[PDB]
RNA sequence: GUUAUCCGGAAUGAUUGGGCGUAAAGCGUCUGUAGGUGGCUUUUUAAGUCCGCCGUCAAAUCCCAGGGCUCAACCCUGGACAGGCGGUGGAAACUACCAAGCUGGAGUACGGUAGGGGCAGAGGGAAUUUCCGGUGGAGCGGUGAAAUGCGUAGAGAUCGGAAAGAACACCAACGGCGAAAGCACUCUGCUGGGCCGACACUGACACUGAGAGACGAAAGCUAGGGGAGCGAAUGGGAUUAGAUACCCCAGUAGUCCUAGCCGUAAACGAUGGAUACUAGGCGCUGUGCGUAUCGACCCGUGCAGUGUUGUAGCUAACGCGUUAAGUAUCCC
């Protein structure tokens, strides 16, 4: 299942980031969205690579 | 399984026989079983045999020996990759090299199949040379 | 230095053989007009008194040149011929000077080797 | 203690021997710095059969003669099949000191650095030419091609080890 | 003969042909773009690859064979392998391509699980210093030995009372975690990462990473707090020929915190990362299965990680050795 790895990855940066960003000094935690961001960038050009519209539909979604 | 399945047995045969060991275990793709096919029956190996772990198609193979030696084996096999990935080789029917005079071979990837230097140099072709043993 | 691209990008040159001689920079031996005939020391393990002469050279450059042999004529604002060869004791003596050539005369009374020090044949 | 050993010394016809280098090693004791010598010593006949041997000794003869002692109990034969040369090329290192052989034509003599040569010219091998990748020295690098000429086999061996009945020789 | 220039020797710029623990050399570690390399099966085109044929790469040179100068040098006649590029006809194993499946690579979903992972908030008690009281009266402190200091204005010692900042004893282990730097008084909150199982899912999504970006001990600097101990500089005493130093007594910046900058360390495992393969013994940590009881044990094990001796192999040697400095492949 891969658009629930890229919605789960979404839906991960958002929970983080309202954490990150009212928190504003854990240097841990950067590392885990920017590794949720090319982990989840790496699986966008994945299934950019396959499709077209399929892809299309997942930058439509989000 | 790496970035070589060819380096997987090669390694594997070098890796095996150096701890003396006479005993091999390696996946049977297609090309594995095309060298295994054409070294069992130049004298170097004893035995190929397939079968299954969880249906997935494995080649044991045993090595030659001798008797109870300082090692049991004398002749140390010596294998060698020529054509690494992203340093493709290729030779006419020319360039193909008679390995020692004759006591190594190198096996190769004709438009036939692959081949040996007897089984390359009768027909005239040439490919792409994937290592020799000696 | 993998076969791929740390490698088609470059090794790396050396650099020349190096010039063991910075004058002289055309071709082997150049015309030199004397400036001083002093005379100097080696380093510590040898012991002489090296009679070398600092040399303008027709190239651009000046240069302190080694004087060979045993008798040397060559007064103030001569005319020599230099050529290469590091004299090692000498700091600084890169080069040597021919004897027997324009306006430096061989050596007195030598009859082994004399081509090296333009002396012509006696008997 | 018969005496001048002339049975014993074993007239050396079998075994012609030569030095290869004769280098004064020496120790530093409390009463100062005093030398041996050691010597290295190549014994072999002309018909295949050579190996090195050390040795050491405050004389010189003594050290030459130990050391062939210790020489002609140290010999492999050499695998030379054809008209006095090699079957193949081979490369041997021992410690730091590479060893290429290579078989030649019989139209040339043996042409290799001082050691190597030493150990060829009196391995009877008339024709060959090998290089020597590494060291200046000259033990390491004489017994770097001893190494480099046991693992060496002929075509016979090689037709008997594979199975393979005869063919791919001109001889 | 000397000199100069060039190549060799020189594997001393390395494709053939080198290295990076300690000899010169692994970025401090990590994310990731470009780019490089890449699992298996089946099918398609042939760009690479290979084979045939054809065109051309002037002549001279070099190579072979003849011939001519009395020979040679030199001249002449004929021939051609290489090898380059192009046209054209064939082959499809490998790289690539087209299409379709596959799962062990990689992830995700789920259930557990361990942790000084990080940050924030609360709370804690020894100890030290200072102050305030009661006592008592001559030294206390310090050293190799002394002295400066402090002390009759009552020191130190002892008991009580506050306040202050900073660090967190035993546990602490050749232990756990982090990518490294680092991280240990406890508790809470948010949150990273790891490991293990079932097929539960997708189907190669992988590795590395130029430039780039982040973090990055300590000392340093800007701004504001705070300041008990320790303590560069400084000052005094001592030792000393001399002492800007080691010793001692005071002691400022600093040390701590907020917000930044700086971006270096023996940032060390003196060892870049990743995958596959190659004896064992003795351990530790985390989980999983079976035995044993039915419950804690306890034995073997399946893995992952951490350590110690050690076969093979490598190494100049010392040593390393399944966490290689082994065998190979890729990338910087």
């Amino acid at each position: 299942s891969v658009e629930f790895q890229v919605f789960c990855f979404t839906n991960k940066i958002r929970r983080l980031t309202l954490h990150l960003e009212l928190h504003k000094k854990d240097y841990s935690s950067q590392r885990g969205l920017r590794k949720t961001l090319g982990k989840r960038q790496r699986l966008l050009a994945y299934l950019l690579k396959i499709n077209g519209v399929r892809y299309k539909e997942l930058i439509s979604k989000l | 399984m790496g970035k070589d399945t060819i380096a997987d047995i090669i390694t594997c045969i070098r890796n095996a026989d150096m701890n003396r060991k006479g005993t091999v275990r390696i996946v049977s793709t297609n090309i594995t079983e095309n060298i295994v096919k054409i070294l069992l029956r130049e004298g170097f190996i004893e035995n190929a045999r397939k079968h299954q772990e969880r249906n997935k198609y494995f080649l044991v193979l045993t090595l030659r020996h001798r008797r109870n030696k300082k090692g049991p084996y004398l002749n140390t096999f010596h294998l060698k990759r020529v054509s690494r990935p992203g340093l493709r080789i290729y030779s006419n029917y020319q360039r193909i090299p008679r390995i020692l005079g004759g006591m190594g071979i190198a096996i190769l990837s004709t438009s036939r199949g692959i081949m040996t230097d007897r089984e390359a140099r009768l027909e005239g072709i040439g490919g792409e040379i994937l290592c020799y043993i000696w | 230095m993998p076969t791929i691209k740390q490698l088609i990008r470059n090794t790396r040159q050396p650099i020349r053989n190096v010039t063991k001689s910075p004058a002289l920079r055309g071709c082997p031996q150049r015309r030199g007009t004397c400036t001083r005939v002093y005379t100097i020391t080696p380093k510590k393990p040898n012991s002489a008194l090296r009679k070398v002469a600092r040399v303008r050279l027709t190239s651009g450059f000046e240069i302190t040149a080694y004087i060979p042999g045993i008798g040397h004529n060559l007064q103030e604002h001569s005319v020599v011929l230099v050529r290469g060869g590091r004299v090692k004791d000498l700091p600084g003596v890169r080069y040597h000077i021919v004897r027997g050539t324009l306006d430096a005369v061989g050596v007195k009374d030598r009859q082994q080797g004399r081509s090296k020090y333009g002396v012509k044949k006696p008997k | 203690g018969f005496g001048s050993k002339s049975k014993k010394e074993k007239i050396r016809d079998g075994f012609e021997e030569n030095v290869v280098q004769v280098r004064r090693v020496t120790k530093v004791v409390k009463g100062g710095k005093h030398m041996r010598f050691r010597a290295i010593v190549v014994v072999g006949d002309k018909k295949g059969q050579v190996g090195v041997g050390v040795g050491k000794a405050k004389e010189v003869v003594s050290a030459v003669q130990k050391a062939a002692v210790d020489a002609r109990r140290n010999i492999i034969t050499v695998p030379m099949t054809k008209y006095l040369t090699f079957p193949h090329r081979n490369e041997a290192d021992y410690g730091a000191a590479r060893v290429m052989l290579r078989p030649a034509a019989p139209g040339t003599g043996v042409i290799a650095g001082g050691a190597v040569r030493t150990v060829l010219e009196m391995a009877g091998v008339e024709n060959a030419l090998g290089k020597q990748l590494g060291s200046n020295n000259a033990l390491n690098n004489a017994r770097a091609t001893i190494v480099a000429v046991q693992t060496m086999r002929q075509f016979s061996d090689v037709a008997r080890d594979r199975g393979i009945p005869m063919e791919e020789l001109w001889k």
